[PDB]
RNA sequence: CAAUGGUAGGAGAGCGUUCUAAGGGCGUUGAAGCAUGAUCGUAAGGACAUGUGGAGCGCUUAGAAGUGAGAAUGCCGGUGU
RNA sequence: AACUUGGGAGUCAGAACAUGGGUGAUAAGGUCCGUGUUCGAAAGGGAAACAGCCCAGACCACCAGCUAAGGUCCCAAAAUA
RNA sequence: CCGAUAGUGAACCAGUACCGUGAGGGAAAGGUGAAAAGCACCCCGGAAGGGGAGUGAAAUAGAACCUGAAACCGUGUGCUUACAAGUAGUCAGAGCCCGUUAAUGGGUGAUGGCGUGCCUUUUGUAGAAUGAACCGGCGAGUUACGAUUUGAUGCAAGGUUAA
């Protein structure tokens, strides 16, 4: 239950091909032109 | 004869041998002193005699 | 149109107005020397000769006689704390040939 | 031409931070600043204000307006690490690294 | 190993622990331990035989009258030290920048005018020593001090 | 007088770094490791240029033998003929002439059938 | 390193040749078509890159066999799984599925390198006159063996 | 003309690091270090050019040694997985 | 080549094959002797791979040539002699 | 003789942090510049930071401050790679980019041939025997006195001094 032998920098790399945080759901916000949150109220406006 | 060209008789001094220095000089791990038993250790050897 | 000489330990195929690389000869920068042993000449006319073809003589000129490139032969027995290291460079000529006979 | 902006010892582990930074490499302004002050992650924060420094630098310092600026290049890399400890079982103790980081923006006008 | 501080408790036990066997915290592997074979106060001197201290002073005194390097003067008369004036009698007699001046016995002010031009020595005629006439390209020895030196090394 | 083993080390280790240029991964940045690879290198490289001189041979034997077959004969046959014939020429040669002038390959091939 | 010539993709032609395997014995018909698509017949053979022409065999059902292994001569095969042996004989293979009989002859002639598959793949076996090639125009190739 | 695989091991020749003596030199018109390079010798290794660097350092001969590290579940410090 | 004298050693765990014997069970990759060889301390070719078997001792090149043991339909150089 | 892992344990408020009930044990930590000239003002920010302007020879000399290597972490990209069985090299070689300490040149490498790390210990180890995560530094036949032998050097029926 102990690792066998280091990760590579290859590997390692390899690994976190998929760990990644994705762009936000953003829209722009018919009121103000700002982005927003898609089916979020607009926290600039207020608006819907 | 000069003081920065001289020379010391030939055949009259030659360099010492180090030991335990690298494979190449002939002595590089055990120092000359073969493998195991008290001849490979420090102080070892027997008494004369 | 090519001709097959022998020199050093070893056959070259050659053909007017090519740069060759041979054993080391004797002769110095920019002189000429003739090969004697000549095995085939072929192309438009086939010469076969046996051991050699009488007659048929190959001559270049000599240039830049130099050293090749340093290949470092090392080697090692495992476990056994034994190695060697040496450097090595052939010598060798560029020879250009400018005719040939038959 | 180029707008620079640096936030130095950030006090955010480093792999954390870049999470961040590999969705404004190479964006437009305004996109920019809408990603990061939607994404709902702890660096955003830290590296809208990077951003908006260096825009600000832009336009007080080349004439750079900001409605033309592209996020050139932006990445970050290691910081001074603060070394601690967490008292463990059985009177061992472990090591914590709170990391850090060195914030780098440069936005540019795509011109010379 | 023994003259280090501190230095004498088991640093851990032999077995059990997973680490290497240490016995001190000042054995030559540790940093802050002792050192192995290194310096001792020790002299350097040895000697040779008699006769042979005084063929190596003639051979540095031949050499020096092979390469035309001895000039005999006949003597000095210096009555107060003045190094200019020692400066010129060196220059007049083209003496080369390094040489060695010989007096009969201890010449006061002949001394104390050499001192400071740099690349110049004086020796008493019996306080010759080889490591001087060997540096020195050229010498200026009195005659008394030459008849001197004749007497003693031959 | 101490002297302290510093700029030799270092030195020696880069001059083995900078010649295992271009290894996968690790084994070009680290020593320890990367000597190693440089001494099994140049053991390979010291088998190597002698395997370099038999696999040329056969393979100037596999391109005559393929040669001879065009023209009815095997290469035993064929080298067999030259040696009667007194034709001294190299493998090598012989593979450039099969592949440049067919028609000397084939008068040669002729004066090898003729010496039976 | 002189004057060997190495054959590159610019220079290579390859060549199509139909051999029918009626009335030709498995093993000796399998070498001599093995050696051929491997390019051991072109004097401009070279190791590393792929010479040699493509192969079609049409019969692929005519074919004899010498002694009884007719019965014997199973070939077998493994699907990796406990217990997951299965085995055929030479004789349901050639009257069921001929076609694989020879294809897996010839490639076991090969080599197991990248280019053995590449070659191996240059290999077309049906198993009745009529081959669907006419396109390539093949070139009648017969058994020196 | 002959010889040249090699471990315990014996013999010989050498390459390098610090310091000292002397001689002769180089250095803000840029030393030592550091980095790069496709250079030289049979090897230990030696130069050259270009960058950073902001003061010391080479060469010849000879002397002395805290003189050469990859392994000791080595020690210290950094950084990984 | 050999011997004599002197300086310096390492070695006192051997191994397998072939052959003559003991021991065991005309058992063992057993054990103890004798006599070669090899490995140890030996790379290279053959034996699929495989310290000890067969052939053969590597000073360093070469995209030259001849052979030993083993081989010549394909994998894989050579006889579908 | 040593130059900051050295030399005192201690170059620096060191027998001090610290640890132990106590005897006791016992560290780590020097270097901006010539001069503090130690960055007036402006800009973003709550601040830390930064970016200009200015000081200075130099500010990747800005106070954690001389030089600033390697492990390690990033950002670009020239060449490669998604049918392949790999002690990761060598040897053979197309294609594609580049152009030097100009020399029969540098980078990458489709595809073929060969090829089970290193040390220790062993009769024998790819060994699933042992040892090392990786980089760097430190880390082991020396010195004193005496004997023996060899080389060298005096001078020789004599040679040599010790305090
Ligand atoms: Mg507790
Ligand atoms: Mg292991
Ligand atoms: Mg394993
Ligand atoms: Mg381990």
């Amino acid at each position: 239950a102990v690792p066998k032998r280091r990760t590579s920098k290859t590997r390692k790399n390899k690994r976190r091909t998929h760990f990644k945080i994705s762009v936000p759901g953003m829209t722009e916000c018919p009121n103000c032109g700002e982005y927003k949150l898609s089916h979020r109220v607009c926290k600039n406006c207020g608006s819907y | 004869m000069k003081l920065h060209e001289l020379k010391p008789a030939e055949g009259s001094r030659k360099e010492r041998n180090r030991v335990g220095r690298g494979v190449a000089t002939g002595n590089g791990k055990t120092s000359g002193r073969g493998h195991k038993g008290q001849k490979a250790r420090s102080g070892g050897g027997v008494r004369p005699g | 149109m090519f001709a097959i000489i022998e020199t050093g330990g070893k056959q070259i195929k050659v053909e007017e107005g090519q740069e060759i690389f041979v054993e080391k000869l004797d002769v110095n920068e920019g002189d000429t020397f003739t090969f004697d042993k000549v095995l085939f000449v072929g192309g438009d006319s086939v010469k076969v000769g046996a051991p050699t073809v009488e007659g048929a003589t190959v001559t270049a000129t000599v240039n830049k006689q130099g050293r090749g490139k340093k290949i470092t032969v090392f080697t090692y027995k495992r476990r056994k704390n034994s190695k060697r290291k040496k450097g090595h460079r052939q010598p060798y000529t560029k020879l250009t040939i400018d005719k040939i006979n038959a | 031409m180029e707008a620079k902006a640096v936030a130095r010892t950030i006090r955010i582990a480093p792999r954390k931070v870049r999470l961040v930074l590999d969705l404004i490499r190479g964006k437009n302004a305004a996109e920019a600043i809408a990603i990061l002050k939607l994404t709902n992650k702890a660096s955003s924060p830290v590296i809208e204000k990077v951003l908006m420094s260096a825009l600000a630098n832009a336009e007080h310092n080349y004439d750079m307006n900001t409605d033309e600026l592209v996020v050139k290049e932006a990445y970050a890399n290691e910081g001074p690490t603060l070394k601690r400890f967490r008292p463990r079982a059985q009177g061992r103790a472990s090591a914590i690294n709170k990391r850090t980081s060195h914030i780098t923006i440069v936005v540019s006008d795509g011109k010379e | 190993r023994s003259a280090v501080s501190g230095g004498g408790r088991k640093p851990w036990k032999q077995k059990g622990t997973g680490r290497a066997r240490q016995g001190t915290i000042r054995a030559p592997q540790w940093r802050g331990g002792g050192i192995v074979f290194g310096p001792t106060p020790r002299s350097y001197a040895y000697k040779m035989p008699k006769k042979m201290r005084r063929l190596a002073l003639r051979s540095a005194l031949s050499f020096k009258a092979q390469e035309n390097g001895l000039t005999v003067v006949d003597a000095f008369n210096f009555e107060a030290p003045k190094t200019k004036e020692f400066k010129n009698v060196l220059s007049t007699l083209e003496q080369p920048k390094k040489v060695l001046v010989v007096t009969e016995n201890e010449d006061v002010n002949v001394e104390l005018s050499a001192r400071n031009i740099p690349g110049v020595q004086v020796t008493t005629a019996q306080g010759l020593n080889v490591l001087d006439i060997t540096n020195a390209d050229s010498l200026v020895i009195t005659e008394a001090a030459a008849k001197k030196v004749e007497e003693v090394l031959g | 007088p101490r002297v302290k083993g510093g700029t030799v080390t270092r030195a020696r280790r880069k001059k083995t770094i900078k010649l295992a240029k271009g290894y996968f991964g690790s084994k070009h940045t680290l020593y320890k490791v990367a000597k190693q690879q440089v001494m099994k290198s140049g053991q390979y490289a010291f088998r190597d240029r002698r395997q370099r001189k038999r696999d040329f041979r056969k393979l100037w034997i596999t391109r005559i033998n393929a040669a001879a077959r065009q023209h009815e004969m095997s290469y035993s046959r064929l080298m067999n003929g030259l040696k009667k014939a007194g034709i001294d020429i190299n493998r090598k040669m012989l593979s450039e002439i099969a592949i440049s002038d067919e028609k000397a390959f084939a008068q040669l091939v002729t004066k090898a059938k003729d010496a039976l | 390193m002189r004057q060997t010539f190495m054959a590159n993709e610019s220079n290579i032609e390859r060549k199509w040749y139909v051999i029918d395997a009626e009335g030709q014995t498995l093993g000796r018909l399998s070498s001599e078509v093995a050696s051929i698509l491997r390019g051991k017949n072109k004097v401009t053979y070279t190791p590393h890159v792929d010479t040699g022409d493509y192969v079609i065999v049409i019969n692929a059902s005519k074919i004899e066999f010498t002694g009884n292994k007719e019965t014997d001569k199973v070939y077998y095969r493994h699907s990796n799984h406990p217990g997951g042996i299965k085995s055929i004989t030479a004789g349901e293979l050639r009257r069921t599925n001929p076609e694989r009989l020879i294809e897996n002859s010839i490639k076991g002639m090969l080599p197991s390198t990248r280019l053995g598959e590449k070659q191996g793949k240059k290999l077309f076996v049906y198993g009745g006159a009529e081959h669907p090639h006419a396109a390539q125009q093949p070139e009648n190739y017969e058994l020196r063996g």
